C-alpha cells in the first residue's frame, strides 16, 4: 500500500500537526504516556513520547500488524528533539535476495552486530533537536550487501519529541526544500 | 405480400385489421413470419439483415413493432422456428449458417453449424423432441443440436429441399419435399430414406402408351422424359440433360 | 509450471522508462524516458530478459522491443552482463509455448551478432539452453507442394531453430559444434 | 496454369475481398470451412488459382488481409468465411493511424514490411503459376493507401515480371468519409502511377447513384456495394478459372486495353442490373446487355465519358451466346458512337467469351475501357488540395512523421503531368 | 482495440462528465457496478470477471466535486485513483490556479493519466473539458494543454468548453480568465468546440417543453452530442468518420481551428408525435440560428466547412437528396473557395434514450460540425469587455500578487487582435 501511488519529492509519514496526526499510525504504551503539546524551543505543536520503559511503549506504522508500507523513496529523516534519556527505533526493509531485514538502532547501544536478522546500530546526539538522516540504500548495501528495496515498517520509541517523520527521494541539503520541511 | 406489409386477420369475425409496413428502412425486402408457441399475442417477422418482434394490443386492435440489437452478422433470412418455448428463435440464411437469437434481450448469441450447409437453408422447424431440423438447396437434410447448433446426423436426397414438416408430439418419422417433385420420407430410427411419389418438375405436353403393353405410359416434359407404371402409380426411368 | 512471477512487472510499475511511445520525430516503435547510454547494464537488462515471458499488453511490448533496442544501442556493455543473462533467459524457454519461443530466439539472433567473444562466453551455457531446441527441432509439417503462410507470423519455429543454430554455429568457434552434437544428436554442421 | 495471390489492405479492402471470397465458394460450391461439396465437375478444372489444399481434403485460399488495428481482424473473424482463411493468413499491426498516410507508410510501414513481405514471398515460390498478385485498397485512408503503395514498391522490386493487378476506390469529390483524403490520394497517385501495372478506380458516389438508378432499392447498405465489387472482380478473373470461346486474360487485357505506359487507369462496369420486382418484365438479351454495359447510368465510375473522349474499351460475357451476335454488337455500337472513339487509335473495342456464369444470373458480361474523362478526377482533388496546402497547417501533422514538404509538390507535378499527358492524348 | 481517453477538468467539466458516461452506460448495456446483466474497448477497460472501468480522470481543486462522485450511485463504476481532488480551490483566478495551486499538483495528474494510456495501445485521441471563466478549468487547464503536448507530440487532443454567454454572466472576472485560456489554447489545442449557456438555455426552453431547467438539462444535452460524435468509432455505420476526419474538415487553417455545433430533432416527448421527424426536416433544422447553441448569427457571416452525422434509419438517397436541396438555399453562404464544404457520416445506432430525461423518442436524428466567421461576432464581445476592465485595471492586483507578470496582458489582447485578424482575411474573397 502506496506502491503504485505517485512518489517524487516529498511523502510525509507523520506531522504533529493536524486533526489527527496518528491516524494511520498504532499506539502501545506502559509506564508512560504519549501526549501532544507547544514546545516552547520552535513555538510550535509536537507529540511527546516519554516511558520508564522504553522497550514497551512505541509508535508503529502501519496501524494493521499483517500490512506492510510500500515507500519508494530511499531516505527517511527523522526530525525531534533528545530528552536526554534512553532512546530506539527501527525499520524494517527487503532486499533482493527475499529476506526481510530490520534495523533497530540504539542509544544505549554498545557495539554494531549484524547478525542475520536484525541489525544494531549505536548512536548518539546533541541535546536538543537533531536531523537524524537514514540513506536506506546506502546503508543496506553497506551492511548486507544486496541492493535496496522498498520500505515495510517504522517503529518509534519513547523518551522523545517527534514532529517530522518524511521520505526524501535523495538527499536533499538545506534550503532546497519547502519553508515548513526543516527547522525553526 | 411482396409489397412488404404485414395484415392480420380475426379468425372469428372473419375480418381484418390494420395492416402495417414490415420494414423499416435500410433493412430490405421481408421474407418471412411465424407465430409463437405460447402468446396468442406475439410473432416474429424476418427480412433480410432484419428480424423483428412484433406484440399485438387487443385495445386499439393495432401492433407494435420491435427491432433486434446491432449484430454486424448480416445475413439474408429464408425462414424461422421458435424453440419449445418463448426464450430462443432460429433462422436460417440464404449462406449456410443458423442464427440462433434470444427473444427477451434481442440478441443474437451463437451461429452454427461450425460447418455449414451448402446454398442456405431453406427449410427449418424445431422438432417436438426439442431439437433442430434444416433443410437445404444442396439436397442435404441435417439435424444440428438446439445447445450450440453442431451437427449430430444426416442424410442425402435429390434436387432443392423446399419443405420439411414433423408430426407434432411425435419421433418416429419426419416428412421432406424436394423441387423434384419428389415426395420422401425419412424414419428417424435408423435414418434411411423412403419416397413415397415422384412427379414432373415443370409442364408436360407430350404421352405415350407402347403397342405392346399397355401397364406402361411414357411422358415428355420440360427438363426431361420418365417412364411410368399405370397398374400402380410409381415411375421407373429419369433421364434429364438440362 | 505455472507463471513463474515475473520481476519486469514489479520494476515497471514504478521505475522503468519504456513508457514513452510518443512521436512528433523520425523515430521507432519505441521510445526511451532517458538515453540508453547513461544506463547501467546490470540491473536494466537482466530485467528486460524477464520481461518477455509477459503474455499480456503493455508489458511483453515494452519488454521485447526494449531488450532489441538496448542490445543494439549498446552492444559494448552487454559482455559484463552475459553471465547474467542465463538465468532470465532459462525461465523463458522454459514455457515452451510456441509464441515466447520466437521472440527468445529473435533475441538470442540479435545477440550473437554483436560479439563473436559473447557466441565464445555462451559456449559453456549452451547444456543450460539447448534442451528446449532439441525438443522442438523437427515440428515441421508435410505439404507436399503447396504454400507456407506461417512465416509472415515468424512462427515457423523450426526454421528459426536452424538459422539460429547456425549462427551460434559460426560465432560459437572451435568447440560449439562438439557442444551442439552433445545436445542435438540429428544436427549437422553447417560450418562449410 | 495461373495462380494469383490476393492481398488485402484497408479496411474497405478486407471487407471488400471477404464478400468477393463469399462469391467465389458460392460460385464454386466451397464450405465457408473449405470442403467440396459442390455439384459441377467443372468447378475443380481451375480451382487451385485461387485455393491451396491442406492435407484432410480441406482448401485454403490465397488471401492476404492487411490491417494495422485488430478491430477490422476481429471483425474478419466473426465473418461467415473467418474460418475458411488460414489462422496465419491475418496480420495487424500495434499502432494505429487514424487514416494518417504519412503515420502509416513511414513510421509503421518500415516495421510492417519484414513481416508482410515474406507471405508475398512464400505465395510467390509457391502459388504454382505466379503471373500477377491482386491488391484491392482504399486511396482516401491512411492505413492501406499508405501501406499499399509501399508494399507496391517493394513487390514490384521482388517480382518484376509479375502482374500488379490493383483496385483502388478514389476519394468522393462531393463528400467522402474522410478529409486526410485530398492529402492522402495526392501522395500514393505518385506511387501508383510508376509501380502498379493496371489499376482500377471506384466511387463509392457512382455505387449509391447506381443504386437508385436501376437497383431502386430504398434503402442499401456497404453489403450491397461491396457485393457489386465482387460481382466486378468475379466477371473480371472468371475468364482464367473456366471455359469460354474466346477468352482474355490479365496481361492480354493489358496489352489490348493499354496504349501507353502511364495511360492505364481503367474504368470497370457490370452488366445486368435490375431491381428485384422488375426484373420479370425485362428481356435479357445480347443487345440488351450491350445497351445496358455502355450506358452512362450504369458507369461505377463517377466521370462522365461523354465529357471525354474514348481510347481503348474491353468486353467481357459469361455464359453460352453467339459471337457472331456479340461482334454484330461491337460493330454497330463502334459506329453509331464514332464522334466518343479517337481516329488514331480504332479498334478500341475488345471481345471475350467465358463459357460459366455465375449462379441465377444466365447471362452475364464485364465492361472495361478507356476514356479521357479520368482528368476530371485528378482536377477535383488537385483543386481541394491547392487551399489546403496553401495553408501548411496539416502537412506539419504529417511533417513531424519525418515526411518532407517538397514530398508534396512532387507528387502534385507528377499529377499535373499525367493531366497533361491524358490532354495531349484527346487531339 | 482503438480507444479515446477522457478528461474532465474544473466545476463544470465534472458535472458534464457525470452526464456523458450515464448516457455512455445506458448506451452500453453496463450497470453501475460494472458489471452486465462489442466496442467497450473504446470506453472501458476489462479486469477480469466481469467488471469494466472507464478511461477518465476528474480533475478539480476543491474536494466537494469529486466528493459527489466518491459518495455517488456511480461510485463503484470508477476506480479511486481516476478522481482527483485538490486541497484548496483557485477562487476564480487564473494566476492562483496555473502558478500557486496548479503547479503543486500538475506532476501528480500526469502521472495518473501517463499510466492509463500505456493500457489504451489503440488510442487515437483524447477529449479535454473545459470552463473559461472558472480558475481551475483555465488555469490549471492550459498548464495541462502545455504539458501534454511536448509529452505525446503528434497526438489529438480534442477540448469541449463553456465559451461565455454574451449577456448571461456568473463572475465579474471572467474576460480576464477566458483571455488568458484561448492564448494558451490557439498553440497547443488540435481542435476545441465552444458552446455557451444563454443559447442552450433558450433551446431547452423552446424546443423541450421545460419551464425552469437546470445545469442537468444542459449536461444531458451535451452528453448527446459527445455520444454522437464518437458513435462513428463505436459502432458500424453507412459511412465512418474518425477523430482526424472530424479534424481537418473543419479546420483548413491552424488559428481557424474553431468549429461551431448544433443538433437536431430536439424535440419534446409530445410533440414528437404530430410530425415525420424525416431527414429532410431534421438537415433543414440544422441551419435555422435558433438551434445552434453559440449566439452568434450565421446569416452575418459566411460558412467555410460543415460536417454531418447520421444515427438511425438514414440513407444514401436522402442525405445526397438534402444536402443539394440545402446547397439551394440562398440565405446560406460558402465561399468560392469551398465549392464542397461538406462531409455526412451515417451510423445505424440510433440514440439511447435516458430514464427521466428530456428528450423523446427519435428514430432518427443528426448532428452537424461547421466552420464560421459568425465566430468573430462573439470574439469582439470579449475584447470590448477585457478593454473596459483593462483601462482602468480594475482587477490587477490580484493577478499580479498571485504570480504572472503584468506584460502578459498586453501579450494576450495582442493574440486576441491576430486571431480576429487571421479569421478576417479568411472571411474575404480574392
Ligand atoms: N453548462 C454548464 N456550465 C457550468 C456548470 N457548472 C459551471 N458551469 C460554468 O462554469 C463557469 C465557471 O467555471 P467553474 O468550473 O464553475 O469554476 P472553477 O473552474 O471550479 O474555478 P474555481 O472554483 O475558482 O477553481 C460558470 O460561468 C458556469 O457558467 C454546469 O454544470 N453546466
Ligand atoms: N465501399 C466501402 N467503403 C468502405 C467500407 N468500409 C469502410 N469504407 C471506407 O474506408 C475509408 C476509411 O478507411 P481507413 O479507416 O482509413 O482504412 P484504410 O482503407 O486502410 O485506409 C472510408 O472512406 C470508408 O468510406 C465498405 O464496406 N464499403
Ligand atoms: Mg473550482
Amino acid at each position: 500500500m502506496f506502491r503504485d501511488k505517485y512518489q517524487a519529492g516529498f511523502l510525509n509519514l507523520f506531522y504533529s500537526v493536524g486533526s489527527k496526526p496518528l491516524s494511520i499510525w498504532e499506539q502501545h504504551v506502559e509506564n508512560g504516556y504519549i501526549k501532544r503539546l507547544t514546545d516552547p524551543d520552535i513555538r510550535s505543536c509536537v507529540l511527546e513520547i516519554v516511558s520508564t520503559t522504553v522497550n514497551n511503549t512505541y509508535i508503529t506504522c502501519p496501524i494493521d500488524p499483517k500490512e506492510e508500507l510500500a515507500i519508494k523513496l530511499p531516505f527517511l529523516v527523522l526530525v525531534l528533539k533528545y530528552l536526554k534519556k534512553y532512546f530506539t527505533f527501527e525499520i524494517q526493509v527487503l532486499d533482493d535476495m527475499n529476506m526481510r531485514r530490520r534495523f533497530r538502532a540504539s542509544n544505549f547501544q554498545s557495539k554494531t552486530r549484524v547478525k542475520p536478522f536484525v541489525c544494531t546500530l549505536p548512536m548518539r546526539l546533541d541535546p536538543g533537536w537533531n536531523q537524524i538522516q537514514f540513506n536506506l540504500s546506502d546503508f543496506t548495501r553497506r551492511a548486507y550487501g544486496t541492493n535496496y528495496i522498498e520500505t515495510l515498517r517504522v517503529s518509534v520509541f519513547a523518551n522523545c519529541r517527534v514532529r517530522r517523520i518524511y521520505f526524501s527521494d535523495r538527499l536533499y541539503t538545506e534550503d532546497e526544500v519547502p519553508p515548513e520541511y526543516r527547522l525553526i | 405480400g411482396g409489397d412488404d406489409r404485414i395484415v392480420i386477420w380475426d379468425v372469428a369475425r372473419r375480418a381484418g385489421l390494420n395492416g402495417s409496413t414490415a420494414t423499416i428502412g435500410s433493412t430490405g425486402g421481408c421474407n418471412c413470419v411465424g407465430f409463437s408457441n405460447n402468446d396468442d399475442q406475439f410473432f416474429v417477422s424476418a427480412g433480410d439483415t432484419n428480424v423483428r418482434f412484433w406484440r399485438i394490443d387487443e385495445e386499439r386492435r393495432n401492433f407494435t413493432a420491435d427491432n433486434m440489437k446491432l449484430d454486424i452478422t448480416k445475413r439474408n433470412v429464408t425462414a424461422l422456428s421458435l424453440d419449445a418455448n418463448d426464450t430462443y428463435v432460429y433462422c436460417g440464411t440464404t449462406t449456410g449458417d443458423v442464427l440462433k437469437v434470444h427473444c427477451e434481450q434481442k440478441k443474437l448469441i451463437t451461429v452454427g453449424p461450425r460447418k455449414p450447409i451448402g446454398e442456405g437453408i431453406t427449410a427449418l422447424q424445431v422438432t417436438p423432441w426439442g431439437d433442430i431440423a434444416v433443410g437445404s438447396g444442396c439436397g442435404r437434410v441435417a439435424i444440428l443440436d438446439a445447445g450450440d447448433l453442431h451437427a449430430i446426423t444426416g442424410t442425402d436426397l435429390q434436387g432443392r429441399v423446399t419443405s420439411v414438416s414433423v408430426v407434432p408430439r411425435t419421433n418416429s418419422e419426419i416428412l421432406c419435399g424436394t423441387s423434384e417433385s419428389d415426395i420422401c420420407s425419412i424414419n428417424t430410427d435408423t435414418f434411411k430414406a423412403s419416397i413415397l411419389s415422384k412427379g414432373h418438375s415443370s409442364a408436360i405436353s407430350d404421352v405415350f402408351f407402347p403397342e405392346r403393353s399397355s401397364d406402361m405410359f411414357l411422358t415428355c416434359s420440360s427438363g426431361g422424359f420418365h417412364v411410368w407404371n399405370s397398374r400402380t402409380y410409381q415411375e421407373l426411368l429419369r433421364v434429364s440433360l438440362a | 509450471p505455472p507463471r513463474e512471477f515475473t520481476q519486469f512487472r514489479r520494476f515497471y510499475d514504478r521505475g522503468d522508462l519504456p513508457i514513452s511511445r510518443n512521436y512528433g520525430d523520425e523515430q521507432g516503435p519505441i521510445h526511451w524516458k532517458v538515453s540508453p547510454d547513461l544506463l547501467d547494464y546490470h540491473h536494466y537488462l537482466p530485467v528486460f530478459f524477464d520481461g518477455l515471458r509477459e503474455t499480456e499488453e503493455p508489458y511483453w511490448y515494452f519488454a521485447y522491443y526494449g531488450t532489441l533496442d538496448l542490445i543494439a544501442q549498446g552492444p559494448t556493455k552487454i559482455l559484463a552482463v552475459v553471465p547474467q543473462l542465463i538465468i532470465p533467459l532459462k525461465k523463458d524457454l522454459n514455457t515452451r509455448e510456441p509464441e515466447i519461443l520466437c521472440r527468445c530466439m529473435a533475441v538470442i539472433q540479435a545477440l550473437v551478432k554483436a560479439d563473436p567473444l559473447i557466441s565464445e562466453a555462451l559456449v559453456p551455457y549452451y547444456r543450460q539452453i539447448l534442451p528446449v531446441f532439441n525438443e522442438f527441432f523437427l515440428d515441421n509439417k508435410n505439404i507436399g507442394d503447396r504454400i507456407e503462410y506461417s512465416q509472415r507470423k515468424h512462427n515457423n519455429l523450426s526454421d528459426l531453430i536452424h538459422e539460429t543454430l547456425e549462427e551460434m554455429e559460426k560465432s560459437g568457434g572451435p568447440e560449439a559444434y562438439i557442444n551442439i552434437k552433445y545436445m542435438i544428436p540429428s544436427y549437422q554442421s553447417a560450418v562449410a | 496454369v495461373r495462380e494469383i495471390v490476393h492481398i488485402q489492405a484497408g479496411q474497405c479492402g478486407n471487407q471488400i475481398g471477404a464478400k468477393f471470397w463469399e462469391v467465389i465458394s458460392d460460385e464454386h460450391g466451397i464450405d465457408p470451412t473449405g470442403s467440396y461439396h459442390g455439384d459441377s465437375d467443372l468447378q475443380l478444372e481451375r480451382i487451385n488459382v485461387y485455393y491451396n489444399e491442406a492435407t484432410g481434403g480441406k482448401y485454403v485460399p490465397r488471401a492476404i488481409l492487411v490491417d494495422l488495428e485488430p478491430g477490422t481482424m476481429d471483425s474478419v473473424r466473426a465473418g461467415q468465411f473467418g474460418q475458411l482463411f488460414r489462422p496465419d493468413n491475418f496480420v495487424f499491426g500495434q499502432s494505429g493511424a487514424g487514416n494518417n498516410w504519412a503515420k502509416g507508410y513511414y513510421t509503421e510501414g518500415q516495421e510492417l514490411c519484414e513481416s508482410i513481405l515474406d507471405v508475398i514471398r512464400k505465395e510467390a515460390e509457391s502459388c504454382d503459376c505466379l503471373q500477377g498478385f491482386q491488391l484491392v485498397h482504399s486511396l482516401g485512408g491512411g492505413t492501406g493507401a499508405g501501406l499499399g503503395t509501399l508494399l507496391l514498391n517493394k513487390l514490384r522490386e521482388e517480382y518484376p515480371d509479375r502482374i500488379l493487378s490493383t483496385y483502388s476506390i478514389v476519394p468522393s469529390p462531393k463528400v467522402s468519409d474522410t478529409v486526410v483524403e485530398p492529402y492522402n490520394c495526392t501522395l500514393s497517385v505518385h506511387q501508383l502511377v510508376e509501380s502498379a501495372d493496371e489499376v482500377f478506380c471506384i466511387d463509392n458516389e457512382a455505387l449509391y447513384d447506381i443504386c437508385f438508378r436501376t437497383l431502386k432499392l430504398t434503402t442499401p447498405t456497404y453489403g450491397d456495394l461491396n457485393h457489386l465489387v465482387s460481382m466486378v472482380m468475379s466477371g473480371t478473373t472468371c475468364a482464367l478459372r473456366f471455359p469460354g470461346q474466346l477468352n482474355s486474360d490479365l496481361r492480354k487485357l493489358a496489352v489490348n486495353l493499354v496504349p501507353f505506359p502511364r495511360l492505364h487507369f481503367f474504368i470497370v462496369g457490370f452488366a445486368p442490373l435490375t431491381s428485384r420486382g422488375s426484373q420479370q418484365y425485362r428481356a435479357l438479351t445480347v443487345p440488351e446487355l450491350t445497351s445496358q454495359l455502355f450506358d452512362n447510368k450504369n458507369m461505377m465510375a463517377a466521370c462522365d465519358p461523354r465529357r471525354g473522349v474514348y481510347l481503348t474499351a474491353s468486353a467481357h460475357f459469361r455464359g453460352r451466346m453467339s459471337s457472331k451476335e456479340v461482334d454484330e454488337q461491337m460493330l454497330n455500337i463502334q459506329a453509331r458512337n464514332t464522334s466518343y472513339f479517337v481516329e488514331w487509335i480504332p479498334s478500341n473495342v475488345k471481345s471475350a467469351i467465358c463459357d460459366i456464369p455465375p449462379r441465377g444470373l444466365k447471362m452475364a458480361a464485364t465492361f472495361i475501357g478507356n476514356t479521357t474523362a479520368f482528368r476530371e478526377l485528378f482536377t477535383r482533388v488537385d483543386s481541394q488540395f491547392q487551399k489546403m496546402y496553401a495553408r501548411r497547417a496539416f502537412i506539419h501533422w504529417y511533417v513531424n512523421e519525418g515526411l518532407e514538404t517538397v514530398e508534396f509538390d512532387e507528387a502534385r507535378s507528377n499529377m499535373t503531368d499525367l493531366i497533361q499527358e491524358y490532354e495531349m492524348y484527346e487531339t | 482495440m482503438r480507444e479515446v481517453i477522457s478528461i474532465h477538468v474544473g466545476q463544470a467539466g465534472v458535472q458534464i462528465g457525470n452526464g456523458c458516461w450515464e448516457l455512455y452506460c445506458l448506451e452500453h448495456g453496463i450497470q453501475p457496478d460494472g458489471q452486465l446483466p462489442d466496442a467497450f474497448n473504446t470506453f472501458f477497460s476489462e479486469t477480469g470477471a466481469g467488471k469494466h472501468v472507464p478511461r477518465a480522470v476528474f480533475v478539480d481543486l476543491e474536494p466537494t466535486v469529486v466528493d459527489e462522485v466518491r459518495t455517488g450511485t456511480y461510485r463503484q463504476l470508477f476506480h479511486p485513483e481516476q478522481l482527483i481532488s485538490g486541497k484548496e480551490d483557485a477562487a476564480n483566478n487564473y494566476a492562483r490556479g496555473h502558478y500557486t495551486v496548479g503547479k503543486e499538483i500538475i506532476d501528480l495528474t500526469l502521472d495518473r493519466i501517463r499510466k492509463l494510456a500505456d493500457q489504451c495501445t489503440g488510442l487515437q485521441g483524447f477529449l479535454i473539458f473545459h470552463s473559461f471563466g472558472g480558475g481551475t478549468g483555465a488555469g490549471f487547464g492550459s498548464l495541462l494543454l502545455e504539458r501534454l503536448s511536448v509529452d505525446y507530440g503528434k497526438k489529438s487532443k480534442l477540448e469541449f468548453t463553456v465559451y461565455p454567454s454574451p449577456q448571461v454572466s456568473t463572475a465579474i472576472v471572467e474576460p480576464y480568465n477566458s483571455i488568458l485560456a484561448t492564448h494558451s489554447m490557439i498553440d497547443h489545442s488540435d481542435c476545441a468546440f465552444m458552446v455557451d449557456n444563454e443559447a442552450l438555455y433558450d433551446l431547452c426552453r423552446r424546443a423541450l417543453d421545460i419551464e425552469r431547467p437546470t445545469y442537468t438539462n444542459l449536461n444531458r444535452l451535451i452528453g448527446q452530442v459527445v455520444s454522437s460524435l464518437t458513435a462513428s468509432l463505436r459502432f458500424d455505420g453507412a459511412l465512418n468518420v474518425d477523430f482526424t476526419e472530424f479534424q481537418t474538415n473543419l479546420v483548413p487553417y491552424a488559428r481557424i481551428h474553431f468549429p461551431i455545433c448544433s443538433y437536431a430533432p430536439v424535440i419534446s416527448a409530445e410533440k414528437a408525435y404530430h410530425e415525420q421527424l424525416s431527414v429532410a426536416e431534421i438537415t433543414n433544422s440544422l441551419f435555422e440560428p435558433a438551434n445552434m447553441m453559440v449566439k452568434c448569427d450565421p446569416r452575418h457571416g459566411k460558412y467555410m466547412a460543415c460536417t454531418l452525422l447520421y444515427r438511425g434509419d438514414v440513407v444514401p438517397k436522402d442525405v445526397s437528396a438534402a444536402v443539394a436541396t440545402i446547397k439551394t438555399k440562398r440565405t446560406i453562404q460558402f465561399v468560392d473557395w469551398c465549392p464542397t464544404g461538406f462531409k455526412m457520416g451515417i451510423n445505424y445506432q440510433p440514440p439511447t434514450v435516458v430514464p427521466g430525461g428530456d428528450l423523446a423518442k427519435v428514430q432518427r436524428a443528426v448532428c452537424m460540425l461547421a466552420n464560421t466567421t459568425a465566430i468573430a461576432e462573439a470574439w469582439s464581445r470579449l475584447d470590448h469587455k477585457f478593454d473596459l476592465m483593462y483601462a482602468k485595471r480594475a482587477f490587477v492586483h490580484w493577478y499580479v500578487g498571485e504570480g504572472m507578470e503584468e506584460a502578459e496582458f498586453p501579450e494576450a489582447r495582442e493574440d486576441l487582435a491576430l486571431l480576429e485578424k487571421d479569421y478576417d482575411e479568411v472571411a474575404a474573397e480574392s
